[PDB]
Parts: structure tokens; C-alpha cells; sequence
């Protein structure tokens, strides 16, 4: 409608520019204080991917389900993914991978399971129509070590039973500040692609008493150790991939304002001269 | 548990065929419901056209 | 190019067996135009039971301005003697151009938008002949000819917007004068919405008083439902989570929606749209998939026509509504949604 | 008329409020339709619903209109109209939706309404 | 055995659907001519009858 | 002359069709302008990837307008346009970059371009 | 127009603040006395202008009152100061 109502309008959007500018400050604190959490997660998960360096190695392994390959059928996939909107295209470059690794195993049969973490990959794979053997959601800002296991609770059981024959871990990681790349990595069978330590090939390893506990309970806290390193990394890549979008839509709304100010400006001059030339044509 | 699924298979089929059958003889009303409108309004087309 | 003609002469056609007489002036047209829309008139049966008025874009400003008068006054005859008449005044908005054309030559002094200021007085005088006049006032008329007979005549104008600006001095007179407006855009035409009513700036004043009890039961609901459905969905627009009342509303306005598009020179007697509006208000529509109800409405028309006759030669006759009528209704919906295919 | 010296205070402080959640609804309802309600805080998403409500329970039948609506008209007292607004801006129907206020009449039948819908 | 007897019943009824689609549209082939040559034979008769 | 009568009804439903996907491109650009597409749903991106793709293939090179293109026109019969279109919407060149589209005369010199992005 | 450019100052009073409860309704940085702080005593010089700051930090805290619950704790103190002053 008219000027009265383009006013209006031009108010409303001046209004979503600061609002659109706020949360990309407050999400930039965010995105600061979960890096110091992922660079205190670091340096344990990095001990425990060398530590299965080690168990990758050596002729005295035992027997053990994790440790040990298996001939595949069926594969499991842990994607983590977000309880928010507004990251922009985060979500489905990382969905769209997964799909074509899962399309994949699918082509040649290879049966595949998904469990997930967050509120948008629920969504997305019930619309497309995935199985989902688990579920978790509402993390927020950061979530314990012991809260989010459900996830693992199953898909540990499955590969255990032989329910599954490979086990995923599906997330963003944080390469830079403003580029973040999605990853899929397996963690069962712990992968004897790995590197044998041969180095200390010399030292080849004696067990402690009760070998299957020690074993089994390490790999316990390694498999959660992966697991929980990657929802934190892909909390680091959320709260900076939501900065970078916010910060276009404060660019994008200010463009949009200049060019419906210059819009306004055009008919209040015409309304203007409009009417007055009705007036002084009706001095007749 | 041989014996019973094939009298419920029979069963179902028999069902199946049934209703298949009912649909062509339903198409079969509904062409002919069509046909007769059709030449219906083609006699009342040349009427009022000469009358016209 | 919203359909606003298209509108008016099925409005006429729709007439050729209701004993309502038509009437349709041109104001401003193009002749050949009007050679088409007599020719569509004529493919009907609706030309025999209507006058065609003509002034069109070639004759003076005096022969328009007056079209609308002299089609009045034709009008008038059969609403004093106790027939009922319809008036299709095409393009009112070009009898003003006609009349401040005539104004400005006479020196009249401007007003706003240049129109002389009388203008209101032009189609406010035009308009309110349109009336329905009690069976006295016909007798006095007819001295004694006709008693016990009430004579209508209903008049359906035509006004041209620019870009939905109705805030113009022209199309502002015309909606203050009127007993209602019904709104045709073209964004809802452009999407398909075909006839693009939009329910929510569209009224009448009269409502319900004028619909046939059948219909006036039913289509109560489907208005402000419907106005409040596309407030819901621009709301739920980027919301996830839908809850179970807001799931069911949106869903329902979106097969209504689909229910009410309707084919051109296609009119549907009282029987089909009641039942129609029937499978939408008690949900057999519910189930249904969205393009599918297009076909479900077809195949419930042609199930009806050739099984339930009497029940349609009842409802069309009457207008009449009971339990038995919905019990009847509830047993054609079932019956039909069971047995056939859409 | 809408001052405490005529109206009393009573009247007066639930005028007040209710333009006050009205005013404050308009400015969120403008953040909602871009970036949606899950980004609100939980007490502007509590004020939003509350005012939404407050929005459908000003509707009111009119036995002058039945043959618009279809129902039947309602007369409310000042007395009750205070005291359902008063409900309203506290927690007392919370747990109602939307459509139960829609032109209902007094507070003490909307709740017939939820049951209802 | 009870899985497959369904398999058939279900592409029984697909082709019972097939078959009633294809029956309306025959009859709708057919409308449409019919009413083409009726359109046509009173075109002709009354352009003659007019010039005579 | 766009009426089922005279053109029949394959090329009435195409044009409806196309006049259909571009009216709801429009209604998305406002919210495109402000978010970026990321934000839309799966079927939104779809509707907004063919509709650029016939914004592109309504393009012509045109005889008179060789002087200015340097590149040779085209006439297309009517039957081809019809095709064409209908197959953009049935999405069978999904596949295809919009770059494929622009400024080819037929949907078989669409493909041909394709091969050659 | 033509009285905004005579006067000396301007109080505009604004209905989205009146609606709002704010009842005075005085919209700040927006009205203005150009002759300022000679007009005024000097304890109330003195004191008010705390008040003029307090105000402008509390507008542009204003769009961060949706999401307050992560900020520093100084643009805390600041909005729940605003907002005391308001
Ligand atoms: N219900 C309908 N379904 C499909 N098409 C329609 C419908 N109604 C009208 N049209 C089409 O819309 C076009 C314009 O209709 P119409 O001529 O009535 O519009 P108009 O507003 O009268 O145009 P003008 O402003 O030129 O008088 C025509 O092509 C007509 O066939
Ligand atoms: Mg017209």
C-alpha cells in the first residue's frame, strides 16, 4: 500500500537488521567458549586414537568383538546434528554425504542403520525414511559425558551381538573459523587399517590379569571418547557456521533498506506534486 | 500351518478376483454412462443448431 | 485479466432456467469483444433470456454515461410487475471516465483524482434502483394487474482497480454505496486459485438471509475458517513442530482451498455444491490426497447423478435440510468413498 | 472514562495490562514470522501465547449477527469481563489453546470450548 | 506362500486399475469424435441452408 | 486465445503449469532476499532449481538479433515448446545446470549444450 | 515542518511508548533542547547527566533483552540498569 504502509515496512526490516545482528555477536561468544571445550577434548581423544594405534598393533591380541574384523552385512551410522535452525546450510551438506556413503553400501545390499543426535537430523531422515534404532536431543549449549549415551547404549550392543558389522561416526568438523567440512569416519571394527606400531615392535605387550576387562572397559571409554569429541567439534562448527550466516543477513538486510528508502523517497515527491496540481487546476 | 495358509490364500484370491471383477463391469457402466450422455447431447447439439 | 466478466456472464448463464430475467450493459467495450461474449451466450441457452445494452468504445461520451440508466430502466419494467431481473453493469469505473471527459469540456470545476465532485451522486442515484419493492407498492403500480407479487431487481457491477489500489476516488465510492464486494486478485489467479475470491476481504452484507437452508448450515463454517487458515499458515511458515489442532487446520484449509476451484462455464447446481461442501465439513475429504480431491469431486458428481437423482431433484427443488437429509448425505458420502474409485 | 478517579483501579490496572501485553505481542509477532518462535526467549514465548489468547477472548457473539454466525449471541457483565482478563494475564488458562477463546462469550465457558474442540 | 498370493492379488488389482482407467478414456476418445462429427454435420447442413 | 477450446488441453495445462512454479518462485524470493535459500525446505529448493530453469529457457536467439549476439537464431515449432517445458516441470533434466538452458533453441540444443556445460 | 525549525527544542511523545505503559512517553534521542544545561540547576545538572547515558546504553542493549542470559556481566549491569532508569 502506500507511503503510510512503506514506512512501515522499511521499520519492520530496520528492526530484523539489528535482531539478525545481536545473535551474531552472542553466537561468536558461543562459538569462542565451545572451542576452549573442544581444545580441552582434544588432547584425551588424541591420546586415545594413539592408544589404539598401539592396540592396532602386535601379534598377541586376543579375542574381542571391537578389536576384531567381521564380514559386513549390516552398518551403523551415529549422526550428530543440530537442535537449531538459522546455521544455514550446515545440516544437509553434511545429510547429503551420509546419504551418498549410505546409497552406497545400499547398492550393493549392505543393510544400513542410523542413530542420531540433534533435533534436525530426526526430521530430515524421518522424511526421507530412514530407519532410527536411537534417539537424543535437547543438548543445548553443552551436554555431560553420561547424557547423551543412549545413542551408543544400542548401537554398542548391536555391534557386540553382531547386530552390526561396522560402526560410523557422521559429523562437521572445525577447520577454520569460517570453514568448517562434514566427515564420516568409522569407529568398529577399530580399523587395523590404522598403522602397526612398529617402531616399538620390540616391545610387544604383556596383559595385566583379567585381560578382557582391561581390554573391553578401555575401548569403552575410547568409543566414548570418539564419540563425544565429535558433538563437541560439531558444536564448535555450529555456533560459527550460525555467525557467518547471520553476518550476511545483517549485509543483506541493510541492502534491502537503502533500496525501499529510495522507493519511498519517489512517492512522497510524486503524492506531492500530484495533488498540488490538483489544487491549482481547480483555481478555475 | 501348510494347510490353513492355503485356504486363506484361496480365500484371498478368490476376494481379489471378485472385486477386480466388479471394477471392470463399474468401468463398463461408466462407458456406457459416458457413450449415452455423449450421444445424448450430440442429438440435442444438432437440434438446437437446425433450430438455431 | 482477473476474471472479473467471466464472473458476471456465468452469473447470466446460470439464469437460462431460474425465471430471473438478465440484463448486461457494455459500457466502453470493444465491439468484437462483445461479439464474443454474445456468442458464448448463444452456445448456451442464454442469450433467449437476456438484453444486451451496447456503448462501446466508438460512440460518444454522451451514449456511455447514460448506458447504465437506459439499462436500468429496462431493469425497472420487470421489477414493477413482480419478476425478478439481473443487472450486469460492465465497467462502472469507464462510465466515470465518460462523465469527467463530459464534465471537463463543460468547464465544471475539477475535484480530486480530476473527476467532478457529483460523482458519487452519479452511481449512488444509478445504484440504489436495484431494490426489492413489497407486493403493495406492485399493485399500486400495476393497478390492481398483478397482487401478491414481490419484484427484485439485483445489480452486480464491475469496478477496475490498478494494483489492488482500492484507496482511488472511483472504486472508493463504489464499495461505500455497495451491499458488499467480492475481491478477485491476481496472485491467487496466477497460483491457479481460479476463481481468485479472496475470503477474507470479500463480504456480504445480506449473508445468510439469501442462501437456501442446505447451504447457509454449511458454508457458515467455511468462510472465517478458511480467512483464519491463511493466517495460520503464514504463522506456522517456519515452524517445526506443528501441534495436532494447528496439523488438522492447515491440513483442512489446504483441501478447501483446492475444493472451491472451479471450471469456466461450468456452474454446479445447489444439490452438487451441498454435497460437496458436505464431504468437506464432515471430513471425508480429510484422508483424501491433495490433487486427488480434484478427481474426488468428479467421480462423487457423476456417482451421485446416476444413483441418487431424487435425492438431488429434492434438495434442488426444496433447498430443504433435516436429520434424514444428513442421514442421507452420511449414506451417499460412505457409500460412495467405499465402493468407487476417484 | 478510562481513569482510576472514574473507573476505579480495579478496572483500571486490568485496561492497562492488557494494552501492555498487546503492544508487547506486536513487536515479537514481528520476530516470529522471520526467524521463528523457537528463537524467542521462554518469557517472551509465554507473553506470546498469553496475548494471542487475550486477542480471541475480546471476540464476542452478538444476538444482532445470528444470521451472519449461525449462534447465539452473548451478553457479559463488567463485573465477569474484568475478572476474565484478570484470568488470562495469570496463569488460570494457560493450558487452553486459541480456539477455545474464539468467540465464546464469558471466561467461564471457554473452558467448555477446549473441551470441546 | 501367503506373502506371494497377496503379491498376486495386489497385481491383479493394479492391473484391474489399469484396465478401469483405460475403459474411461476410451469412452472420452470416443466422446470427443462423436461430438466432432455432430459439430461438424450441423456446420454443413446449415451453411448450405443459409446460402439457399 | 489461452482457453482449453482452442489450444487444447495439453498446452493450456503446460501454460498453467509454468504461470504456476514462477508465481510461487516470487513468494519465495522475499524470504531468499533476507535468509539465503539454506533455510528453505526440500520441496522449496526444488520448485526454486526448475523455475530458474524455464526463466533461462523462455531465452531465445532471434534472426534480427544476430548482429548484436553474434550467435545464430532459432524458430522453434510449437510442438517442441510444449514438450520442453513439460518436461522441465516433470523434472526430466533435473540433472542439467541452468547454464544449459539459456539462450538454446530447442531442449534437444539444451542437452547438446549440457555436454559441454 | 515549519515549527520544528522555529522552536528552540522538541518533546515528541510517541504511542508505542504509551501503549507500552511508558506514561510520560517521552521518546529520548529523539527530543532535544538545544538550550540544555543552562536552563537547568545546578544539582539537577549535576545528576541528570547519568541518566542521558544510561539511556543510550540501554537502547542498543535493548535488542540483546531477547537473548540476555549470555552476555558479559557488564552489558548485563548496564540492561538491568537501563531498564531500572526506563
Ligand atoms: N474460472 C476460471 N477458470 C479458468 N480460467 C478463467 C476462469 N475465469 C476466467 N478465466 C480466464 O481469465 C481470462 C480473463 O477473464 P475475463 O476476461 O473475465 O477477465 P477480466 O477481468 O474481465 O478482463 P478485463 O479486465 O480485460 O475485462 C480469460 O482467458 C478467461 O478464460
Ligand atoms: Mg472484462
Amino acid at each position: 500500500a502506500g507511503a503510510k504502509d512503506i514506512r512501515s515496512k522499511i521499520a519492520s526490516v530496520q528492526n530484523t537488521q539489528k535482531i539478525t545482528k545481536a545473535m551474531e555477536m552472542v553466537a561468536a561468544s558461543k562459538m569462542r567458549k565451545s572451542q576452549d571445550r573442544m581444545a580441552a577434548s582434544r588432547p584425551y581423544a588424541e591420546t586415545m586414537r594413539k592408544v589404539i594405534g598401539h592396540l592396532a598393533h602386535g601379534n598377541l591380541e586376543y579375542k574381542h568383538p571391537y578389536l576384531e574384523d567381521r564380514d559386513v552385512k549390516r552398518v551403523g551410522y551415529l549422526v550428530v546434528s543440530t537442535d537449531r535452525g538459522l546455521a544455514g546450510g550446515l545440516n544437509i551438506n553434511l545429510f547429503k554425504k551420509l546419504l551418498a556413503e549410505m546409497k552406497t553400501w545400499t547398492d550393493k545390499g549392505v543393510q544400513a542403520d542410523l542413530a542420531m543426535i540433534g533435533s534436525k537430523g530426526v526430521s530430515f531422515f524421518n522424511s526421507v525414511g530412514g530407519n532410527v534404532v536411537a534417539q537424543v536431543t535437547g543438548m543445548g549449549d553443552n551436554p555431560s559425558l553420561s547424557e547423551l549415551i543412549g545413542p551408543v547404549k544400542v548401537m554398542l550392543q548391536a555391534y557386540d551381538e553382531g547386530r552390526l558389522d561396522k560402526l560410523y561416526i557422521v559429523s562437521n568438523k572445525f577447520i577454520n573459523t569460517m570453514s568448517q567440512v562434514p566427515t564420516i569416519s568409522q569407529l568398529l571394527p577399530l580399523p587395523a587399517s590404522d598403522d602397526d606400531d612398529l617402531k616399538h615392535k620390540s616391545w610387544d605387550y604383556l596383559y595385566e590379569p583379567d585381560p578382557k576387562a582391561l581390554l573391553d572397559t578401555l575401548l569403552r571409554r575410547y568409543v566414548e571418547s570418539q564419540v563425544y569429541q565429535g558433538v563437541v567439534e560439531n558444536l564448535a562448527s555450529e555456533q560459527a557456521a550460525r555467525m557467518v550466516a547471520m553476518k550476511a543477513a545483517t549485509d543483506n538486510g541493510g541492502s534491502l533498506i537503502k533500496e525501499l528508502q529510495l522507493v519511498y523517497n519517489k512517492a512522497r515527491q510524486a503524492s506531492i506534486t500530484q495533488e498540488l496540481t490538483e489544487i491549482v487546476s481547480g483555481a478555475a | 500351518d501348510l494347510d490353513l495358509a492355503k485356504a486363506s490364500a484361496t480365500d484371498q484370491l478368490k476376494k481379489a478376483k471378485a472385486e477386480a471383477q466388479v471394477i471392470i463391469e463399474q468401468a463398463n457402466k461408466r462407458r456406457s454412462q459416458i457413450l449415452d450422455e455423449a450421444k445424448a447431447e450430440a442429438e440435442q447439439e444438432r437440434t438446437k443448431i437446425v433450430a438455431q | 485479466q482477473t476474471g472479473k466478466t467471466a464472473l458476471a456472464i456465468d452469473a447470466i448463464i446460470n439464469q437460462r432456467d431460474s425465471g430471473i430475467k438478465a440484463i448486461y450493459v457494455a459500457i466502453g467495450q470493444k465491439a468484437s469483444t462483445i461479439s464474443n461474449v454474445v456468442r458464448k451466450l448463444e452456445e448456451h441457452g442464454a442469450l433467449a433470456n437476456t438484453i444486451v445494452v451496447v456503448a462501446t468504445a466508438s460512440e460518444s461520451a454522451a451514449l456511455q454515461y447514460l448506458a447504465p440508466y437506459a439499462g436500468a430502466a429496462m431493469g425497472e419494467y420487470f421489477r414493477d410487475r413482480g419478476e425478478d431481473a439481473l443487472i450486469i453493469y460492465d465497467d462502472l469505473s469507464k462510465q466515470a471516465v465518460a462523465y469527467r471527459q463530459i464534465s471537463l469540456l463543460l468547464r465544471r470545476p475539477p475535484g480530486r483524482e480530476a473527476f467532478p465532485g457529483d460523482v458519487f451522486y452519479l452511481h449512488s442515484r444509478l445504484l440504489e434502483r436495484a431494490a426489492r419493492v413489497n407486493a403493495e407498492y406492485v399493485e399500486a403500480f400495476t393497478k390492481g394487474e398483478v397482487k401478491g407479487k414481490t419484484g427484485s431487481l439485483t445489480a452486480l457491477p464491475i469496478i477496475e482497480t490498478q494494483a489492488g489500489d482500492v484507496s482511488a476516488f472511483v472504486p472508493t465510492n463504489v464499495i461505500s454505496i455497495t451491499d458488499g464486494q467480492i475481491f478477485l486478485e491476481t496472485n491467487l489467479f496466477n497460483a491457479g486459485i481460479r476463481p481468485a475470491v479472496n475470503p477474507g476481504i470479500s463480504v456480504s452484507r445480506v449473508g445468510g438471509a439469501a442462501q437456501t437452508k442446505i447451504m447457509k448450515k454449511l458454508s457458515g463454517g467455511i468462510r472465517t475458517a478458511l480467512a483464519q487458515y491463511r493466517e495460520l499458515a503464514a504463522f506456522s511458515q517456519f515452524a517445526s513442530d506443528l501441534d495436532d489442532a494447528t496439523r488438522k487446520q492447515l491440513d483442512h484449509g489446504q483441501k478447501v482451498t483446492e475444493l472451491l476451484k472451479q471450471k469456466q462455464y461450468a456452474p454446479m447446481s445447489v444439490a452438487q455444491q451441498s454435497l460437496v461442501l458436505f464431504a468437506a465439513e464432515r471430513g471425508y475429504l480429510a484422508d483424501v490426497e491433495l490433487s486427488k480431491i480434484g478427481s474426488f469431486e468428479a467421480a462423487l458428481l457423476a456417482y451421485v447423478d446416476r444413483d441418487h437423482a431424487p435425492l438431488m431433484q429434492e434438495i434442488n427443488q426444496t433447498g430443504g435440510y433435516n436429520d434424514e437429509i444428513e442421514g442421507k448425505l452420511k449414506g451417499i458420502l460412505d457409500s460412495f468413498k467405499a465402493t468407487q474409485s476417484w | 472514562q478510562l481513569d482510576p478517579l472514574v473507573v476505579g483501579q480495579e478496572h483500571y490496572d486490568t485496561a492497562r495490562g492488557v494494552q501492555s501485553i498487546l503492544q508487547r505481542y506486536q513487536e515479537l509477532k514481528d520476530i516470529i514470522a522471520i526467524l521463528g518462535m523457537d528463537e524467542l526467549s521462554e518469557e517472551d514465548k509465554l507473553v506470546v501465547a498469553r496475548a494471542r489468547k487475550i486477542q480471541r477472548f475480546l471476540s464476542q457473539p452478538f444476538f444482532v449477527a445470528e444470521v451472519f454466525t449461525g449462534s447465539p449471541g452473548k451478553y457479559v457483565s463488567l463485573k465477569d469481563t474484568i475478572r476474565g482478563f484478570k484470568g488470562i494475564m495469570e496463569g488460570e488458562y494457560d493450558h487452553l489453546p486459541e480456539q477455545a477463546f474464539y468467540m465464546v462469550g464469558s471466561i467461564e465457558e471457554a473452558v467448555e470450548k477446549a473441551k470441546k474442540l
